[PDB]
């Protein structure tokens, strides 16, 4: 009863789910795909990747249409590397203010709701969910996250407590 | 360690299968082959490649950078746009997870690594694999089918009379031909021929024994299969007919040895009541016992050229033997072992750019009129197969080899391994399932077979002839008046026989069926005597007042008449129909006219029309529309467009209507829409289909029997169209997005993002045009709309709401 009536179960597609394709932002699968879910599971939302969580007193976006590789891969002169790479891509994505700073061949986007993939101002947490490996940093008191491809990366899922303004660093390859 | 310390003078004991099992340990597989016994295992690894590219900065235990040659993927890359792409650098996959510094010492870059996907041989003694004999003796038979409340377990073999059929719901009951229809009374004559693989005698006469809880049955399957095991040697294979139920191959209950791939694919797809078995359900046992030696017959010949027998994909996808062939000859000359994703091909990003050409010849040459008649028929087949014989490019030079080498191995006599191979090949360079960098060599042979069939087209000239049609499959011919298979008979021998030579093989022709006189302008609009009448554009006429029969009968009258001068000939005839038809089209549209207007049920008469899926027109008063069509099939039926053009101005004049008006001017009716290059399972080949043409109220029920592949009558189903729409869509909005702009004023496009000028003071436009989309999202709706695709019609109305 009790997670079936409090907790919030919201999907965001990405490129590989039915319908539409890698366009940004990534519209929701069908809904006969979602009714039978949503009938017996009020508690539950089928919506956009991106997507914009407002808490009582936080804000945070959303996003997993892939691009860390992408970033590293077309540098102007070279990459900066080591441990430092998602502080670099996290600088890159805070400066550029724009959740695809990068080509539209590369990453295409419907052209009249390209407003909506903004990172300005700037959210309170960056939960950039790519394929790459999981990792938490921050700047300009900004959190930024990624949790990670969960089955390659040791079973590496992540969980955020806004009230404490924290967020755990998990691994649950000892469950 | 191994099996014997002994290896080096290796122990001819060939393989029957290679079983991976990762489950167990990371790598680990067992290899299962044969001695005098029906089987024996070993447990083994191997080094899987990684070809990491880079022992420099990043390192493991070994500093294996060898033999550097194997270019292709390097090669492949240029999807992915890089330059000075020497071959490679290699190491084992010591773990799940990637050095993220991704670099190369060869040239710096970034590359896929991934490559080892199946094991073929062992590395750490190997055989010369002749004689490989894969045949065990010894086994348990086998069947798994159902329908939901009546499902069919079988065990049967001839060692034993004993056999066993149960599982239902009707707890009542039992099934009744599971004796006196099990047994056949019908022993098969080809078991003789095909009986030596087998050690008893095929026998099919048989009693059983009965069980009902679904708690009982799959243990008591497991401990009957594991002691019936025991009566034959211990040891042994499970020798499954099928398992079209529950796809009992994987789901079954664990054998302890090999399961083989005995089962055949789900051709009879039988879902009906289970009652009907009499000689039918015997054969569907009986029968598939002689399928045992077929399916393996074929197994092993087909392991005669590429050396996997029992666990072989043949009768699947089965691109495994053009792939493995295709691999090793990309050994004897080192280039690559390929990748194999989801996916099309063997590298990592994309430029979207060169996929617009998988985001997005056939001439109608439509003589109306009919001179050099004959009868006028012709048909091609294996084209791309002829296509490749006749020329990085080294790998397109092996296909033509590998091609060459299949159809050398179709025998003098008889065979059918190769045969159903070459056709694979037919199919396989159509697929969109297929891999290998597969869109390059889709493209090869589309490029290279319009070339092919534009020589073959274009070369008639020299014998008096002419082309009313041609396609890849169907092609029309006319070359005199008398004497119809005679004077067929010299041109299309005569032409088949050089078109092979000069293309070093184009003979699969073949010409046989009638059309004495024909009138064609696609079937959108024909007619023919053999009298057949077949005008789409009728289906848009009303009923109402007759206006389909009365274009039927001028049509008809026309066409008659003139075959009637051309008898009894066997030029001027067209000006005396054309007066016949100055009395009776004004009196036809007289009637017709006077009918429809004081017909009072007419709401407007824009109701008047019928709908189908290819319907776009705003049809308003169906004289004119009468009129419209039938001037329309006389303006092209005949040079001589004189009379028709008095005819139009006369009756658009009865009708007060004016000439050189919107509404005076033909359109087609039909907005069609064709899907190319559809493939059949029941055949292997290959057709385009129209999804807007057809007549969908005489088909709602059997549309996907109407969309029939041409070489059989077998369907094309909804599910799988649908689904290739919805892909279809996303692809052309793919292309959409990613459009040119162009300036108007120049016509050059535009360079760089900011401007929202050109250098010149010119606005720039769309070069794919949104009224485009809109038309084919509008001719999708209508497609989806008649024949019920609500997933299609769910991203359209998406689609179709985030507009302006």
């Amino acid at each position: 009863p009790d997670i079936h009536q409090s907790s919030r179960f919201v999907f965001v597609p990405g490129p590989e789910d039915p319908g539409f394709g890698s366009i940004l932002p990534r519209p929701p699968l069908a809904e006969s795909i979602t009714n039978e879910f949503r009938q017996r599971v009020p508690f539950s939302v089928f919506t956009t990747n991106p997507c914009r969580i407002q808490y009582c007193t936080q804000e945070i976006t959303v996003f997993r249409e892939d691009l860390v590789n992408k970033m590293c891969r077309n540098c102007v002169r070279f990459p900066s590397s080591n441990l430092a790479i998602p502080n670099h891509f996290v600088k890159t994505i805070l400066s550029q203010g724009h959740l695809t700073p990068l080509p539209l061949y590369v990453c295409p986007v419907y052209w009249a709701y390209d407003y909506a993939l903004r990172v300005y101002p700037v959210p309170d947490l960056l939960v950039i969910a790519d394929k790459y490996d999981p990792f938490t940093t921050t700047n300009t008191e900004c959190l930024c996250i990624n949790p990670g491809s969960f089955p390659r990366s040791g079973f590496s899922f992540k969980v955020f407590y806004p009230s404490n303004k924290t967020v755990e660093d998990s691994k649950l390859q000892g469950f | 360690s191994f099996l014997r310390r002994t290896a080096r003078s290796i122990l001819d004991l060939p393989w029957q299968i290679v079983q991976i099992s990762e489950t167990s340990q990371a790598g680990l597989f067992r290899l299962w082959a044969l001695v005098g016994s029906d089987l024996h295992c070993i447990r083994l690894s191997i080094p899987r490649v990684f070809y990491v590219n880079q022992r420099v900065a990043k390192a493991e235990e070994g500093a294996s950078y060898r033999k550097v040659n194997r270019v292709l993927p390097r090669s492949n890359m240029v999807y992915n746009l890089y330059e000075y792409s020497v071959p490679e650098d290699m190491y084992q996959e010591h773990i799940n997870e990637i050095n993220a510094e991704l670099s190369a010492p060869d040239i710096e870059g970034v590359y896929e690594t991934q490559v080892p996907l199946l094991f073929r041989a062992l590395v750490h003694s190997l055989a010369q694999f002749s004689y490989l004999e894969p045949g065990s003796i010894r086994h348990i038979y086998l069947y798994h089918h159902a329908q939901a409340h009546k499902a069919l377990f079988g065990i049967f073999i001839p060692s034993q009379r004993r056999a066993s059929v149960f599982v239902l719901d009707t707890v009542r009951s039992n099934q009744m031909p599971s004796l006196g229809a099990l047994y056949s009374a019908e022993h098969g004559l080809l078991l003789e021929k095909v009986g030596p693989e087998l050690l008893p005698p095929p026998k099919h006469t048989f009693e059983v024994r009965a069980e009902t809880d679904l708690k009982t049955i799959c243990r008591a399957i497991q401990r009957f299969l594991l002691a019936y095991k025991e009566e034959r040697r211990g040891p042994t294979l499970i020798a499954v007919q099928s398992s079209w139920e529950l796809k009992r191959l994987a789901s079954e209950i664990p054998v302890l040895e090999e399961f083989p791939l005995v089962p055949i694919c789900v051709a009879d797809k039988i879902n009906y009541g289970v009652l009907d078995w009499q000689r039918h359900g015997a054969r569907r046992m009986i029968r598939h016992y002689l399928n045992l030696d077929t399916c393996l017959s074929q197994a092993f010949e087909m392991s005669r050229y590429f050396h996997i027998p029992i666990g072989n994909l043949p009768e699947d996808i089965s691109t495994f033997g053009s792939d493995l062939f295709f691999a090793r000859h990309l050994q004897r000359h080192n280039h690559l072992l390929w990748l194999s994703p989801t996916a099309r091909p063997d590298l990592g990003g994309k430029e979207a750019d060169d996929n617009c050409l998988v985001m997005e010849a056939t001439v109608e040459i439509n003589s109306s009129g009919c001179y050099s008649t004959v009868c006028v028929e012709l048909d091609l087949q294996n084209l791309a197969v002829n296509t490749i014989l006749q020329s990085c490019s080294n790998t397109f030079r092996i296909l033509k080899s590998m091609v060459v080498g299949w159809v050398k191995e179709i025998t003098q006599y008889h065979n059918i391994y190769a045969d159903n191979q070459v056709m694979h090949f037919y199919r396989w360079l159509r697929s969109p399932s297929s891999l290998l960098h597969d869109p390059a060599l889709h493209r090869t042979l589309h490029n290279m077979m319009k070339k092919l069939f534009l020589q073959l087209i274009a070369e008639f000239k020299r014998l008096g002839s002419s082309v009313i049609y041609a396609n890849f499959n169907r092609i029309i011919l006319c070359t005199k008046k008398r004497r119809v298979e005679d004077a067929i008979a010299y041109v299309e021998y005569i032409t088949s026989s050089i078109h092979s030579k000069e293309t070093f093989h184009s003979l699969t022709i073949s010409f046989s069926r009638c059309w004495e006189f024909l009138l064609w302008m696609d079937p959108s609009n024909y007619g023919g005597i053999k009298l057949e009448n077949n005008w789409n554009i009728l289906q848009f006429l009303p009923q109402a007042a007759s206006c389909q029969n009365y274009f039927l009968m001028i049509v008809s009258a026309y066409i008659v008449a003139v075959y009637h001068c051309m008898k009894d000939g066997l030029t001027f005839s067209q000006d005396y129909v054309a007066n016949e038809l100055t009395q009776s089209f004004f009196t036809i549209t007289q009637k017709i006219q006077k009918k429809v207007t004081g017909s009072r049920n007419s709401t407007e008469l824009s109701e008047m029309f019928p709908v189908l899926p290819g319907s776009h027109l705003l049809l308003n008063n169906p004289a004119l529309e009468f009129i419209k069509y039938v001037c329309k099939v006389l303006s092209l039926d005949t040079n001589i467009t004189n009379q028709v053009n008095k005819l139009n101005r006369d009756l658009l004049r009865l009708v007060d209507v004016g000439e050189f008006s919107e509404e005076a001017q033909f359109r087609d009716p039909c907005r069609s829409y064709v899907l190319p290059e559809v493939i059949c399972r029941s055949c292997n080949f290959c057709r385009d289909l129209d999804l807007c043409k057809d007549s969908s109220f005489s088909e709602d029920g059997a549309v996907l029997p109407q969309w029939l592949c041409s070489n059989c009558q077998a369907p094309y189903d909804s599910s799988a169209i649908e689904m290739t729409l919805v892909e279809v869509l996303q692809k052309k909005l793919m292309a959409f997005t990613l459009q040119d702009l162009v300036c108007l004023k120049c016509r050059g496009v535009k360079e760089t993002s900011m401007p929202v000028y050109c250098s010149c003071a010119g606005d720039f436009a769309l070069t794919i045009h949104t009224q485009v989309f809109m038309e084919q999202i509008g001719i999708f709706r209508n497609i989806a709309q008649h024949y019920g695709m609500s997933y299609l019609l769910e991203t359209l109305e998406w689609l179709l709401q985030k507009n302006p």
